[PDB]
């Protein structure tokens, strides 16, 4: 059996990655990073409610110039928030009900959301007729769309829920390249600061770093036990963490191939939904299933507060881009916007 | 006051925008949201023509005064506990099983049955986290097929602890009480059993009778005393 | 007689403290169904009879230790009864409203008007409102003079209204209660029969005797002067329990359960 | 999106008319309104604004209480009731379209106007420095524009328009709130101004801005406009 | 075909194997250094005043 040897071949390419990457690491991220002192406690006060949702929000994006803010959220309703004045600027109602994530594009032009049809589709905020319109609907997969985000106006990538990320093209409309080798239902996307790279999590526990330019799986990146739910890189590009459901949020790291620190805690047994990072990177702030986001030292693994503002599920977290605030959603239908 | 006359007008567009979300959920809350669920080939196809006249396939349908959604989900091949955690909150599931199913084993992987995969998939559903008080309106699908098939082989191929003269009404009532008996917690759950065909002129009604139960279960606790 | 007073002024601040987080959180920073209408609604009326109560306790405390002597607006009576009125009714008008929606299902989902409790609340306020102030004129509360024939007249047509609501809250209640102990099947049967004569209970025994006697035993008995030292701040007392117990009966077990 | 704009004419004074502005092209449910007028040889003058669902209404008050605004919905057309139509009332009548939101940009689209010939302290009134500027193609150009009071809000919006009427055209919007381009604007226009001072930066002069700018401001109500610098070749 | 799947694979481990990586203490204090450096613009670790606060 020649597949026998060649699966005997893999196996041993995993044991020299294994010793590899045993070989690379000898001091982690908290012997080296104890002798920084430590934050302690932030207080971070609901600035805002932004209330105005009827069902559970799976989505959240801010923008870039830090104000607007979309959401999307299973009536059929995805909502662009003036966050300063608490202002719905914009609100779209949704062919689908049925929707999973949402993005907003860098620009400012666009948003794009996908659900259970299949579908990423994109609108246009910026219309000379007045009301935001569907643009492109990239009808390519044949599983959900848990994650899809912009790279440009003309270019995103969708994760999705039949084991394929697809970076696409809204010109034409034909994904342009399509990213496989995961082996169950990749769940989160988060683009590198330069957009040349993008991290991927999926529900077989890998943690796969793509190649826009190109295609194909640089690295792959398995510490995890359960399933993925959300991914997010460290602002210097150089890092990334992550989120799955055994109540385990990890910091893996691009240039070492590497995991730097776990940050589970003794009492949190319920999975992380979101993850997103501080604008220095010194705080990860992780949403939760017990309600409740809760901050993390990323430099010493250490709790330093708890988000408690919302009655169901934290779905959808986000620190904008200036680093001013913070926004949750969340399943009882409010956002909370943090400083 | 101390506002703009733009960013006074700016306040009056957001309130248009609550008025028109009001509006909008008061519509989206009145109607029937219901889960159709099964195996392959069970008979979904036969009562969503019945009831009537890719990824998520949604069918609209009203019925005296009632409006309602059913939303198949055959097509999702992928992990089921993420987009069934987006389906909470629906009035009913409407299972489907066909009795027909008994003795044909499946395509793929031969040792294994319809009717035990479809055990499999009530016992998953029934006892989920996500539907604890969501009453399943079991759909017994394609009796005729059932009657020419128990006519001639016996149950005892699917059910050999099955101890009965292989008639039209014992065989269906074991295998009825084989697929009630799933629940964990039968004080919660309200599980409708029917038996239909594809010739069977009304069973849009047993529907409507367990979403009225549904029905004035949430008029209750939508009045406080739940 | 000065624990009756004291009893009534404490059950009346928990009362205030109880109506006043209801009004908060139904007004402000809750969500508001076709329901919580009545539910905010009752605890206005229920604010405004508890503050009358507060002050017709504090010029009777006042005149008592500190002999200022002051003297209280001859109108405030009316108001008082205006919410005394207001918020018995804002208890049939629930138990109406929970009897059609268990006997018309698929109405009270699709077909009811969304502005319909905004509707009935106006409308019975208005009738409360329309026979206390009648009553305060025709009957010497209002512009300083009234003769008692005609008090007796339309105090006893308020008192039939009373009672016309107390068999209203019961013929709902029971209506009710034989459809669902006939003709159900998911619900939770024993909570549910628990609360609905719950109810009917505080009603009788706390909303309905205030009003009894100052409506009606006042004058039918004819020699109510010896009655009302006892009979008058122990029926006060169960109104004000009333008072104090519905927003608990009415939010507080419904949705701060969990 | 095309703002058509009916009646209008030759009236009796002392009269009634009811001009006319039918929407078709946008989401005109969605859009504030505005009527703008200008005598035949002076600057524009703000008549009145219905907002989207005809909630709040203000009008100039030269004109309050006596002008009627009306917008139909499911129509899409805009109506001015006027009566007693006095002799000051001669004027060129803009239907002008606008919307508020964050980002957006009021006073973008206007009507092609209809004439109509017939026979307040605290306004804050804006200066413009000249009324004809005589420049050569290709030669940087800086039109200014005087405020009476700052027009930089709390909020950090300076509403200042700067809008331009090409001879013969209706006009259009070249910068709103003070230093931002509309849509369909060359990028050679650059407005810039502190607070009460406020400059229209032209540069490269072509044939096509050849005409006459306008200062409003949108701070409060009612909207006054500058004088109009017609600028010559 | 599972031969051409398990090929595809291992043509996959073949070409991650070969890479190169930095030591994993250079990259802790890399990933320290940047927090050390941008500190001072992130308005969530130390409370901003309140006038140049944007939400209240
Ligand atoms: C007819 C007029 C004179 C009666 C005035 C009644 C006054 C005192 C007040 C007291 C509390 C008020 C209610 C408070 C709550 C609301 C909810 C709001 O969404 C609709 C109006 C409604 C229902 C108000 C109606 C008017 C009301 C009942």
């Amino acid at each position: 059996s020649e597949l026998d040897q060649l699966r005997q071949e893999a196996e041993q390419l995993k044991n020299q990655i294994r010793d590899a990457r045993k070989a690379c690491a000898d001091a982690t991220l908290s012997q080296i990073t104890n002798n920084i002192d430590p934050v302690g406690r932030i207080q971070m006060r609901t600035r805002r409610t932004l209330r105005g949702h009827l069902a559970k929000i799976y989505a959240m994006h801010w923008g870039t110039d830090s104000r607007l803010l979309v959401s999307a959220s299973q009536d059929g309703k995805l909502i662009i928030w003036d966050s300063y004045t608490t202002n719905k600027v914009h609100a779209i109602p949704l062919r689908s009900s049925w929707v999973m994530t949402c993005a907003y594009a860098p620009s400012g032009n666009y948003v794009a959301c996908g659900g259970l049809d299949n579908i990423c589709s994109i609108y246009n905020l910026k219309t000379r007729e007045g009301n935001v319109r569907v643009s492109r609907e990239l009808a390519g997969h044949t599983g959900y769309l848990s994650c899809c985000r912009f790279l440009d106006d003309n270019q995103i990538v969708t994760s999705s829920g039949d084991t394929t990320c697809a970076l696409w093209d809204i010109e034409t409309g034909q994904q342009t390249t399509t990213f496989t080798g995961h082996t169950g239902d990749v769940m989160s996307l988060s683009l590198a600061p330069d957009t040349r790279l993008f991290v991927s999590g999926a529900c077989d526990a890998s943690a796969k770093l793509w190649d826009v330019r190109e295609g194909m799986c640089r690295q792959t990146f398995t510490g995890h036990e359960s399933d993925i739910n959300a991914i997010c890189f460290f602002p210097n590009g150089n890092a990334f963490a992550t989120g799955s459901d055994d109540a385990t949020c990890r910091l893996f790291d691009l240039r070492a191939d590497q995991e730097l620190m776990t940050y589970s805690h003794d009492n949190i047994i319920c999975g992380i939904t979101s993850v997103s990072f501080s604008k220095s990177g010194r705080l990860l702030l992780a949403g939760y299933d017990d309600f409740n986001c809760n901050v993390w030292d990323a430099l010493k693994a250490d709790r330093a507060g708890v988000l408690a503002g919302h009655d169901n599920r934290v779905s959808c977290l986000g620190v904008t881009d200036d680093g001013m605030a913070v926004a949750t959603g969340s399943w009882d239908s409010f956002l909370k916007i943090w400083n | 006051c101390t506002l703009s006359a733009e960013d006074k007008a700016a306040v009056e567009r957001s309130k248009m925008i609550d008025r028109n979300l009001r509006e909008d959920g008061e519509k989206a809350a009145r109607e029937v949201k219901l889960l159709l669920l099964g195996a392959g080939e069970s008979g979904k196809s036969t009562i969503v023509k019945q009831m009537k006249i890719t990824g998520i396939v949604e069918t609209h349908f009203t019925f005296k005064d009632l409006h309602f959604k059913m939303f198949d989900v055959g097509g999702q091949r992928s992990e089921r506990k993420k987009w069934i955690h987006c389906f909470e909150g629906v009035t009913a599931i409407i299972f489907c099983v066909a009795l027909s199913d008994y003795d044909l084993v499946l395509a793929e992987d031969e040792e294994m049955n319809r009717m035990h995969e479809s055990m499999k998939l009530f016992d998953s559903i029934c006892n989920n986290k996500w539907f604890t008080d969501t009453s399943i309106i079991l759909f017994l699908n394609k009796k005729d097929l059932f009657e020419e098939k128990i006519k001639k082989s016996p149950l005892t191929i699917c059910y050999p602890e099955y101890a009965g003269s292989n008639t039209y009404e014992e065989a269906a009532a074991y295998i009825q009480c084989q697929f009630e008996d799933l629940n964990k917690r039968k004080d919660t759950k309200e599980i409708y059993t029917h038996f239909t065909c594809a010739t069977d002129t009304k069973n849009v009604q047993f529907v409507f009778d367990a979403v009225t139960d549904v029905i004035i279960k949430n008029n209750l606790k939508d009045c406080g005393l739940f | 007689t000065l624990i009756p007073v004291f009893l009534i002024l404490f059950i009346a601040l928990v009362g205030l403290v109880g109506n006043g987080f209801v009004l908060w959180l139904l007004g402000f920073r809750m969500r508001r169904n076709a329901f919580s209408v009545y539910v905010l609604s009752l605890a206005g009326a229920d604010f405004l009879f508890l503050c009358f109560q507060i002050i017709n306790c504090l010029v009777y405390l006042s005149n008592f230790f500190c002999s200022i002597s002051i003297n209280f607006p001859s109108f405030f009576t009316t108001v008082m009864t205006c919410a005394y009125l207001a918020g018995l009714s804002m208890l049939s008008t629930v138990s109406t409203e929970r009897c059609l929606s268990v006997l018309w299902p698929i109405w009270y989902r699709c077909r009811r008007p969304r502005h319909l409790s905004a509707v009935v609340c106006v409308l019975l306020w208005a009738l409360s409102l329309l026979l206390s102030i009648l009553e305060g004129k025709f009957c010497g509360f209002l512009f300083s003079d009234g003769d008692s024939g005609w008090c007796q007249t339309f105090d006893f047509i308020t008192a039939a209204w009373l009672i016309f609501l107390f068999m209203v809250l019961c013929g709902s209640s029971l209506a009710l209660l034989v459809r669902i102990l006939c003709g159900s099947r998911g619900l939770p049967l024993t909570r549910l029969y628990l609360t609905i004569l719950l109810t009917v209970l505080v009603f009788l025994l706390c909303g309905l005797p205030f009003g009894i006697q100052w409506f009606l035993i006042l004058w039918i008995w004819k020699d109510s002067d010896v009655l009302f030292c006892h009979i008058h701040p122990v029926s006060v007392v169960l109104s004000s329990l009333n008072s104090s117990a519905n927003p608990i009966i009415y939010f507080f077990v419904g949705s701060f359960r969990k | 999106v095309q703002l058509v704009e009916s009646g209008g004419g030759l009236v009796q004074p002392g009269g009634s008319r009811k001009l006319s502005c039918s929407a078709s092209g946008f989401a005109f449910s969605s859009f504030g309104m505005h009527w703008v007028r200008q005598a035949p040889e002076k600057g524009l003058e703000w008549v009145a604004y219905i907002s989207s669902g005809s909630g709040t209404i203000y009008y100039a008050d030269t004109v309050k209480g006596r002008f009627t605004i009306s917008r139909d919905d499911p129509k899409n057309t805009l109506f001015l009731q006027m009566t007693s139509l006095r002799s000051e009332d001669t004027a060129m009548y803009y239907c002008v379209r606008s919307i508020y939101y964050y980002g957006s940009s009021p006073f973008d689209f206007w009507g092609q106007g209809t004439t109509l010939t017939v026979s307040g302290s605290a306004d804050i009134v804006m200066t413009q420095a000249t009324s004809s500027v005589p420049v050569t193609p290709g030669e940087s150009v800086s039109i200014s524009c005087r405020s009476s009071k700052s027009l930089l809000h709390s909020n950090g919006n300076t509403y200042l328009y700067w809008f331009l009427q090409r001879p013969g055209q209706s006009p259009q919007l070249l910068i709103y709130r003070m230093s931002n381009l509309a849509s369909g604007v060359p990028d050679r226009f650059s407005g810039s101004g502190s607070g009460t001072a406020f400059t229209l930066t032209i540069s490269r002069l072509e044939a096509e801005d050849v005409g006459v700018y306008y200062c409003m401001q949108h701070l409060e109500y009612p909207l006054t406009f500058g004088a109009g610098t017609k600028l010559e070749l | 075909a599972s031969i051409a799947q398990a090929r595809k694979l291992v043509e996959q481990l073949k070409m991650e194997a070969n890479i190169d990586r930095i030591k994993v203490s250079k990259a802790a204090a890399d990933l320290m250094a940047y927090c050390e450096a941008h500190a001072k613009e992130d308005p969530l670790l130390t409370p901003v005043p309140a006038s140049e606060n944007p939400f209240r």
